[PDB]
């Protein structure tokens, strides 16, 4: 059983493109003459930008972080670690899942479409029919390519924003209780124990408290 | 000194990605698009199997061929499947007259009954 | 949204079960999906669930080794599949879903449930 | 594993409280949620983020949690809050789990 | 936002400041207020009627189209009609949904 | 009033227009001053042939 | 940039009179518009105006409660409609344009102006 039919054989999928046959039978997805079309929803991979922190000021990646896309590595006289920042990643999900949801939604159209035949005394109608299909099958395959390769480019930039603004939000936290190294580190000039490490990933950092010992 | 540090996830991914500015560029999720396989067979569509002419064309089964009496018998189907080069159709020389609209007439019809209109 | 689970079963020990949780909404979700059972008698257990994206999957311990959770993204559907099924593994299967992309202890979607029957 | 009273009975209009008590890896050190459970029903979160309420439960369910126990309280009790009601936490050390309390099953006279 | 600064490190707007888009609010001494801030705004409302201007005169195409008829032993000419007829209205739907989504962001 | 984009629905904004007209006045009108031609119970066919 | 006006008039007093101003050019303007009116024998004498995008609208205190000034964005077209016809409003009245999106002293485009009579 199969919910479609071409001369070729049936398919199963639920992908919005295929690229087997022109002529279909059922629920079919829209054919195209691309051979790839993949959608990026991660960051550029560096387990070694318009906006300059990725692969900018702060050089790599970690491997070692494996609960979200964004977050800290702390180190004190209790030991270190890595942690992710839920507030961020839930932002940054909420966004590409939304944007990916309304890629689908907007290709979906009519199905169910198979040829005509004509005699020897037809040839004009045989050839104004061929002209219709591939003019519309050739503007359906640009309009994809271009979608596809215009959208991977904003989903880099929206995670490059996304880190750079964390950092700055942490920087405008700690002001002057502590040392800016410049590659996305901060050294406190005071002792920072797990509670004041938690507060400074809280949000809720005290600066009058803590200023300089 | 105590420290804190601001920074993202990686993995082993190896998947690339077309960019209007850069090719390839690993990247750490995605998803595929495009589907490019099938089963290779003629199956059902709801639950109804397909009318296969075989060696019989739309002519030949729609006049009555003395090699396709064995289509007689399914009279529902899901869809018409037909061979690239059907080799019977009307046996005997002579001009069918508006048979691409008959075909195109036939293509929305779901079931017929055959009945003797003149015994 | 709303969760809706498929048919009741009744299967022999030894074998396995496979059931599906359909969520309403767009196909891709950007919330955490777990699977909970419940026997006559008795409190909710928890399974294990499945994170977006990501596609990282958590187990109970007791539940280790022959449960398996996966998703398709494409049509919004999740799948558990449970195996070795002995005669104490009757009982009701929800699927519910959480406030975010992360497996803790808050569900707020709760679906109806379906029932396994081992004779 | 977290510990409950098995069962709690009240008059209509008393108001009555269900404690939740495990150990420091549980409640000690995460947050935790109440449910109620009809018959015939799926749970229903009432509780959540260990003092707050989801949009449809009344001001009548209150919670809290001291160290480490976790006390749920209805206020107004009704007839239709006969029920069975579950705590649940987020254990983590060995491999993180979620853990539902024993039960506690409300009476009314 | 990309940038940061509204629902960023500034949290929300001024329903005081009425004659722009953009502004300060001072104190001192002698008392405090709200103002605007001219050039901002000109620039702002600048570009955007220009970029409404050019998408009004983008979409704009020949009309008066009406339909033909076909008789019995016309089913693959009505066919063809229609298929060409629901090709244009599907490809045009998609372009202005898409651009609409698009310039709003 | 709120707008739709790519990353987020309804949103809502301070300003903003509407392109799409949904309303008409069910009537048949005049077109650059000239009435049309109804045909009421004829067709082309009896109009043209001259049906009595 | 040019300013058309509507038609002359010639109306009873006590009634209501509409006039018009087309603008070239885009039909979305980054300029506030003004309306301006001179009885013979006599100086300029400002009326009210309008202001792009946030569409708010002033008017002087001798014509404010029987002046509206309104906008039609699409077309380009600015309206101002005048009530309580009395015998001295017969006057020519012009359309003039600012240099920005206020409503201030400076007006660098004029209409060519159209008569209103009231007798
Ligand atoms: C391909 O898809 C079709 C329909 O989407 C599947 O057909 C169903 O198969 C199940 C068998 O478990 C039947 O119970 C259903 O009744 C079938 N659907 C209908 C509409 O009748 C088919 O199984 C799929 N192919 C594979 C290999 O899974
Ligand atoms: C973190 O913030 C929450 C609420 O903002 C607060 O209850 C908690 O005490 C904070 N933790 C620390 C270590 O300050
Ligand atoms: C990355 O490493 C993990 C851990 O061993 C492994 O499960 C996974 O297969 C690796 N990735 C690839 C693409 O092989
Ligand atoms: C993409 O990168 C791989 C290795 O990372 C390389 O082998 C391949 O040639 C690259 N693609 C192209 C089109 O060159
Ligand atoms: C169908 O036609 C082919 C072509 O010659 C023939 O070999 C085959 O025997 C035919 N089928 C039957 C059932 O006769
Ligand atoms: C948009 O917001 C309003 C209230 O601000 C809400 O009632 C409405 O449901 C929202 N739109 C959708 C599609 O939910
Ligand atoms: C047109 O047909 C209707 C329906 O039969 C009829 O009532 C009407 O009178 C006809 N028009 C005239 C002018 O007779």
């Amino acid at each position: 059983d199969a919910k479609c039919q071409t001369p070729q054989g049936a398919i199963n999928s639920s992908l919005p493109f295929q690229n087997v046959h022109p002529v279909t039978i059922g629920e079919c997805p829209k054919y195209v003459r691309s051979t790839k079309l993949r959608m990026v929803t991660g960051l550029r991979n560096i387990p070694s930008g318009l906006f300059g922190a990725i692969a900018g000021f702060i050089e790599g990646g970690w491997t070692g972080m494996i609960d979200g896309w964004y977050g800290y590595h702390h180190q004190n006289e209790q030991g270190s670690g890595y942690a992710a920042d839920q507030k961020s990643t839930q932002n940054a999900i909420n966004g590409i899942t939304n944007k990916v949801n309304s890629v689908i939604e907007k290709m979906n159209t009519q199905f169910t479409a198979v040829g005509k035949e004509f005699n020897k005394l037809e040839r004009r109608m045989e050839n104004l029919n061929k002209k219709v299909d591939d003019g519309f099958l050739d503007i359906w395959t640009y309009n994809a390519e271009l979608l596809v390769l215009l959208e991977n480019e904003r989903t880099l930039d929206f995670h490059d924003s996304n880190v750079k603004n964390l950092y700055e939000k942490v920087k405008n936290q700690l002001k002057n209780n502590a040392k800016e190294i410049g590659n996305g580190c901060f050294e406190f000039y005071h002792k920072c124990n797990n509670e004041c490490m938690e507060s400074v990933k809280n949000g809720t950092y005290d600066y009058p408290k803590y200023s300089e010992e | 000194s105590d420290t804190i540090c601001i920074g993202y996830h990686a993995n082993n991914s190896t998947d690339t990605v077309d960019t209007v500015l850069e090719k390839n560029v690993t990247v750490t999720h995605s998803v595929n698009l495009l589907e490019d396989s099938h089963n290779g067979k003629l199956c059902r569509l709801k639950g109804t199997a397909p009318l296969q002419l075989g060696n019989c064309s739309v002519a030949g089964w729609i006049l009555g061929n003395p090699e396709c009496e064995s289509l007689f018998s399914k009279e529902s189907w899901s869809y018409i499947a037909e061979t690239p080069k059907p080799e019977n159709g009307t046996c005997y020389p002579g001009y069918f007259a508006d048979y691409e609209e008959l075909r195109e007439q036939l293509s929305s019809v779901s079931s017929f009954e055959r009945f003797e209109i003149f015994p | 949204v709303q969760l809706v689970e498929s048919g009741a079963e009744v299967k022999k020990p030894g074998s396995s079960v496979k059931v599906s949780c359909k969520a309403s909404g767009g196909p891709f979700r950007s919330y955490a999906i777990s699977w909970v059972r419940q026997a006559p008698g008795q409190g909710p257990e928890w399974m294990g669930g499945i994170i977006p994206i990501f596609g990282t999957t958590k187990y109970a311990p007791k539940f280790q080794g022959r449960v398996t959770i996966t998703a398709d993204d494409f049509a919004g559907t999740v799948y558990m599949e449970l195996s070795s099924l002995r005669s104490e593994d009757t009982a009701m299967y929800y699927c519910a879903k959480h406030m975010g992309y992360q497996v803790r202890e808050t569900m707020d979607v709760w679906g109806k449930g379906t029932t396994v029957t081992v004779s | 594993v977290l510990t409950q009273p098995p069962s709690v009975s009240a008059a209509p209009g008393q108001k009555v409280t269900i404690s939740c008590s495990g150990s420091s890896s549980n409640i000690g050190n995460d947050y935790v949620s109440w449910y109620q459970q009809l018959p015939g029903t799926a749970p229903k979160l009432l509780i959540y983020d260990n003092n707050k309420r989801p949009s449809g439960i009344p001001d009548r369910f209150s919670g809290s949690k001291s160290g480490t126990s976790a006390t749920l309280g209805i206020t107004g009790l009704q007839t239709g809050d006969e029920a069975n009601y579950y705590c649940a936490t987020w254990d983590r050390r060995p491999t993180a789990y979620v853990v539902f309390g024993g039960g506690t099953k409300l009476t009314v006279l």
